[PDB]
């Protein structure tokens, strides 16, 4: 159980190398051996959390089997159960349930005095709220996490990750310079840490801020630095870079370089399945084809509504609308102009 | 676009 | 004098306009207190504007001014935050609010805290920053709910809650809040307040496509003689015209349009002049004239930074053009709606 | 439309 707590400490530090060593060492201790049911639940909860960590930081695919698929009294194990399920629902874009599961965990957190645990909770709530572009709420939470992380040693990876949430929140607030500063500070931290995969990850996310600031060459240059890392290209997040490439290339009209990145998307999808980004890439590349283009865009937009990826609907509906406007297809331009409003209003409702 | 790794 | 001034300020924190008006008349007959009196004279006028719809003086103590008691400084920054908030200079308002929030950390009055939070919550609701506004106002409501003499502040706060719910697509919960506020004003025997709350409730009905409820609420508002003498009368008249337009009851608009001309004859209100002009421009039969009227009104609303009106009316103009097959123009104002909403969500100053 | 009196 102390081993379990040490393992969770390593997860709370985003030390995937320690985390995987704890996971390998605790597995024999849990081979039909350990008897205490709350410890068995703790081990079952930490196994899920560890897989979410490996996905978050190493870009390793999440297992199809979750202990949360079918499991829904220590006041700690209950906080952990609600927090780790909020993360599972948050990743599935089931934000209604996630918000409820978070609020229950927040209530229990009143009885947990560990400062790192509190910073850990706030940083997960801030991440979900940022996914909804609830920027001020996310900042108030993450600002508490950063205060704690800066004053305690061993949480430099957590400070860096937190700064990326701040930067995106700033970008969602139109504060692109402050958003860049946050990502740059995160980049310095990761180079000090000598974590080149993390550095690639931060460059990819920074490219979102540059793109939102219409700093397209900086956006493309940041993506180039990310994709230079081999681990990044082998990760599930490679497709995110390829998609941002195509979209920024299309935005600036450098269509002659788009088939290059598009062909790499096919190689990604040959080995890894990602239906959200398949739809998103199909929408971007299909804009190069008129009526066929619109029918493909309607299918992709419809799938993104279905899986509740409203931020992508908002993003791509603006791009389709601009495309149709430029080609004199005003009825279709308005139709996707309206999808962008609908996606945004639905995102803010809850 | 939403950021990754958070 | 100092006790009279604090009693005068207490009456403002209770929204007791009659007491406040009596204190002001009693104190009207060269120290730091002169700043205190000048600060309270501004606050009193803001109260009379807030609660009776009496025009704000043309010259403010704040437009052309230049250490003291920790209270007089908190008041200076709070009351100037209110002055900048009403002028839609929200960047400055937010900055002035953060300064007052810090000084409030050394003020132990719970009612003062409820007063502060309720002004911050009102500003964030103006920006459709619904969750942040709710966190602030919910704290104020608890303080008001546990203290005697603050029934008007509880009612006013419920209108902020209700508007926040309407901005979140929670129209039933928003209606509940306004109804609870209306009951309070009937208990209070405050028929002007009841008219004011009905006007604001009419915004929720309009957002819920409950047009007949919207018109019924506006009818109850404008029946009050004091409401009709207030600056807010034009808001109801505008909400009437807009809702009559949505349902196609064009024959009843000349009645209310004639009322707007009588209002503008006595009071200047270029914001609602533009807004009513847009409604009227939607009735114009010449396409070219119609669109230029909408462009003039929308562009003027950008100029005075009333982005919520740009968002609202651009959707109305866009729908109008859509029904008439003018898809190029429907898109033109569809784009204005996105721009206004994204800028409203942005805080490029803070 | 924004409400009045708040």
């Amino acid at each position: 159980a102390n081993i379990l707590n040490d393992w969770y400490i390593a997860i709370k530090q985003q030390d995937a190398e320690s985390a995987e060593r704890y996971f390998e060492e605790v597995k024999p201790l849990f081979d039909e051996m350990e008897e205490d049911q709350e410890v068995l639940m703790y081990y079952s909860l930490l196994e899920e959390r560890h897989k979410m960590l490996l996905y978050q930081v190493k870009g390793e695919e999440l297992p199809p089997h979750s202990y949360f698929n079918e499991n829904h009294t220590d006041h700690m194990i209950e906080y952990y159960f609600f927090l780790f399920e909020a993360l599972y629902e948050s990743h599935k874009r089931n934000f209604e349930k996630a918000i409820t599961l978070f609020k229950i965990a927040e209530k229990k957190l009143k009885d947990i005095p560990d400062c790192i645990e509190r910073a850990e909770f706030y940083s997960k709530v801030a991440s979900m709220y940022m996914m909804l572009r609830q920027s001020l709420i996310s900042l108030n939470y993450i600002n508490d996490s950063i205060q704690i992380y800066r004053e305690n040693e061993g949480y430099k990876r957590k400070l860096a990750t937190s700064l990326m949430i701040v930067g995106q929140n700033y970008t969602d607030l139109g504060l692109y310079e402050k958003a860049e500063e946050s990502f740059l500070e995160a980049i310095r931290i990761s180079r000090v840490l000598h974590d080149s995969l993390f550095t690639a990850l931060i460059h990819h996310n920074l490219s979102i801020t540059y793109s939102a600031a219409n700093r397209s060459q900086d956006c493309i240059n940041a993506l180039k630095k990310a994709i230079r890392n081999k681990e990044w290209r082998d990760s599930v997040y490679y497709i995110n870079s390829l998609y941002m490439f195509l979209k920024e290339l299309y935005k600036i009209g450098d269509v002659n370089k788009m088939p290059y990145y598009y062909k790499k998307t096919k190689e990604y999808f040959k080995r890894k399945e990602n239906k959200v980004y398949e739809a998103k890439i199909n929408i971007i590349y299909g804009l190069l084809q008129q009526r066929k283009s619109i029918e493909t865009c309607r299918g992709g937009i419809s799938y993104l509504y279905e899986v509740n990826d409203l931020d992508s609907v908002f993003d791509l509906s603006l791009v389709i609308s601009e495309h149709c406007e430029k080609h004199g297809l005003y009825k279709e331009a308005l139709e996707f102009s309206k999808h962008a409003i609908l996606a945004e209003e639905k995102m803010r409702h809850l | 676009e939403r950021p990754v790794g958070t």
